[PDB]
């Protein structure tokens, strides 16, 4: 319901979670780090009217690293508050065919969360090791959210191994009728307790951004190894150390050929998603 | 007294992956843990436990309050005049000469000049002028 995640063989996302492994190793790195303000940094006066979608395109073209064309301020129509939102999730300003759009909550949930998206290379993000810890923290001692105390190794086994084509069916997946309401609930100022009893029970976007947070680290770290079990159709892919021996983003052209504009737009998405978990400001 | 100070720094840094990298060694063995952390990190600052009382906010937001030193005190010469030892005779425990395996031990050894450090045979044989 999320997305069958292809192989050239369907999938549920939920076998493609359980399918990996995240085992610890030695030096603890008793680092501990800090959340932060996620730094909105929303300012331009010259938008882009008109049907701007907001779901699928968008992600795609947002995450994907497709084509690097300056991807610019076309989201400045996030502030604006009197903007609307038709059902397909495309954000206009005006609706034409007698269409329909959303109630208030969703629509200040989701220009919210864009508009956080708006700017980068102005936005003044923090370093990556940092963002890093908070991934590997997220993803290890789940919603808790206690230091890590060591250090994390992940490995994949068995794909038909074509994490271009995890990166794939990522451009090809929907989600913002799938983290509507967990924004809805940060707008009307809930608090952290509540939303992770709520982000614990729902588990259809705590699975998903799983493997958003996963599929981000594994696209911006250098300590990454693949493989292919030449007896099958299987690829077991490794990435050792994650958090000690990272600092920038890579270049190596043999696992996943990253730019660079778009990899602080990553870093901004991961730390946007991961901010109403953590403690105060 | 400039000195091969920094030389010896050099050194002792050196002689450690020695030590925390293979196994049988003084690591006693958490320093392993609290050394691998210092060389790895390169963004805390490490503050004994007296200096973090005083650098408070206002700087790099990456620190930690280390303790646990490591237990090495050297001595510093004076000015420029020798040193005297004192060998002693009592103790609690020994030491080695040979090596394990072997009687009688030879360090043919070699040997000062003379345009060094000089050689006195003058006997000091009065004080004041009344002992003449």
């Amino acid at each position: 319901m999320t997305l069958t995640y292809w192989d050239k063989e369907k999938r549920m996302t939920l076998k493609q979670m359980i399918q990996q492994v995240a085992i610890n190793e030695q030096e603890n790195e008793l680092t501990h780090y800090v959340f932060t303000t996620p730094l909105s940094m929303p300012t331009f006066g010259k938008p882009m009217l008109g049907y701007v979608p907001l779901n699928e395109v968008a992600t795609s073209k947002f995450f994907s690293n497709v084509n690097d064309f300056d991807r610019d301020n076309q989201l400045a129509m996030a502030h604006f508050p009197d903007t609307t939102i038709t059902q397909a999730y495309n954000l206009t300003n005006s609706i034409k065919p007698g269409d329909t759009s959303l109630p208030d909550a969703e629509v200040a949930a989701l220009k919210w969360f864009w508009k956080f998206f708006t700017s980068i290379n102005l936005v003044r993000q923090p370093p990556m090791d940092n963002v890093m810890y908070w991934a590997c923290q997220f993803l290890s001692s789940g919603t808790s959210f206690l230091p890590l105390e060591r250090d994390v190794e992940i490995v994949f086994s068995g794909f038909k191994g074509s994490h271009i084509c995890m990166f794939s069916n990522l451009r090809q997946m929907n989600l913002s009728p799938i983290l509507c309401p967990y924004y809805d609930l940060i707008t009307n100022f809930k608090t952290t307790t509540e939303i992770r009893a709520y982000v614990d029970a729902h588990e259809e976007l705590k699975s998903l951004l799983t493997y958003l947070c996963l599929c981000t680290i594994v696209g911006l770290c250098d300590t990454f190894t693949e493989t292919r079990n030449m007896d099958t159709g299987e690829y077991v892919w490794k990435v050792r150390d994650v958090v000690s021996r990272n600092h920038t983003p890579a270049q190596n052209v043999e696992k996943f050929c990253y730019t660079i504009q778009n990899a602080k737009y990553m870093i901004q998405l991961v730390h946007v998603l991961l901010f109403p978990l953590t403690d105060n400001k | 007294h400039k000195d091969s100070s920094m030389t010896w720094l050099k050194s002792y840094a050196d002689m450690i992956y020695d030590s925390v990298k293979n196994s049988n060694s003084t690591i006693t063995p958490e320093i392993r843990k609290l050394y691998l952390r210092m060389y790895n990190q390169y963004m805390r600052i490490f503050l004994p436990i007296e200096q973090y009382m005083l650098y408070d906010n206002t700087c790099w937001p990456f620190s930690e309050k280390i303790t646990l030193k490591i237990n090495v005190r050297l001595i510093s010469s004076r000015e420029n005049q020798p040193v005297l030892w004192k060998t002693p005779i009592d103790t609690e425990n020994l030491i080695s000469i040979v090596q394990p395996d072997e009687p009688i031990n030879k360090l043919n050894f070699t040997a000062i000049p003379s345009t060094m450090i000089r050689l006195n045979d003058n006997i000091t044989m009065y004080r004041a002028v009344k002992d003449m």
